[PDB]
């Protein structure tokens, strides 16, 4: 069992990607993603090659859908397609416990970000969430999904390089 | 005044079902029904039934404990509807229409 720690910040549901080069078929990947601050509802996923989930997930945001289980259906279908394995937004075992058996040799990527959920009871208003987190990564280490993580062996992963536009102006007024 | 509604339900035990229904008793427009957790995160949709007048809704508890909150969305309706009545049918284990 080999175990690593990571911390980071999700700025309105844009996630962070971590590279896992030369993984071996039959390896078991264990991921735990816990909220450390803010209202972030964590979303963990594992992929083979990198394609950007913000585009696809952004389209789910745009749907002011028929009603709630329409969102379940649409998020379920998108997550299943984008990731080889995924696990969700908050709950009892903190937020993201995800066991994944590696199907073949090669480079893999785990995505750590926001789910899309409702926060409020005054109106049904589903959005991405924001905040800091701790990610526990385990290679053949079952204790990671038990809520106990200690850094254990050799490094196998680190931070994966894409552009995001935001611009504004306003009027500044210096005087007496 | 009150254009949206919630009801905090009882704590559902592991592997226990839930049934819900809305019916316009005062010939009012059709509402959206939903089930959500104690926080915001939602669990279901109250679908519009075969007849076309009832809002049928279903869910079963998979987490360790389920504390639930039924929503009755009143945003798509008659503008300033002084009277709008609804009959909210809610129950745990028997699908019937102590």
């Amino acid at each position: 069992g080999r175990v690593q720690h990571f911390t980071g910040y999700i700025e309105d549901g844009r996630g962070i990607f971590y590279s896992l080069p030369d993984m071996k078929q039959g390896d078991i990947i264990y991921a735990s993603m816990q909220n450390t601050g803010g209202n972030l509802d964590p979303l963990v996923g594992i992929m083979a090659e990198e394609i950007d989930p913000a585009v696809s997930l952004g389209q789910v945001l745009e749907k002011a859908l028929a009603s709630e289980n329409d969102l379940i259906s649409e998020l379920t279908a998108v997550a299943d397609r984008i990731f080889l394995g995924w696990d969700d937004d908050g709950g009892k075992g903190y937020s993201a416990s995800l066991e994944f058996t590696i199907p073949r040799d090669g480079t893999y990527h785990i995505f750590a970000g926001s789910t899309i959920t409702n926060q409020r009871l005054d109106k049904f208003q589903p959005t991405y969430t924001t905040g800091s987190f701790q990610l526990i990564l385990g290679l053949n280490a079952p204790q990671v999904i038990s809520g106990e993580g200690e850094p254990e062996g050799e490094v196998f992963a680190s931070l994966a390089i894409k552009p995001e536009a935001h611009v504004q102006e306003l009027e500044i007024r210096l005087d007496k | 005044d009150t254009r949206y509604l919630t009801q905090h339900t009882r704590n559902l035990q592991p592997g226990d079902t839930f049934h819900a229904l809305v019916e316009p008793i005062g010939e009012a427009p059709l509402p959206r029904l939903r089930l959500t957790d104690s926080g915001g995160k939602p669990l279901a949709f109250g679908l519009i039934d075969q007849p076309g007048e009832s809002v049928e809704l279903n869910y079963t508890c998979d987490q360790d404990i389920c504390e639930l909150v039924v929503h009755v969305d009143g945003t798509d309706g008659q503008k300033d509807s002084g009277e709008a009545v609804y009959r909210l049918l809610v129950g745990i284990n028997a699908p019937n229409l102590s």
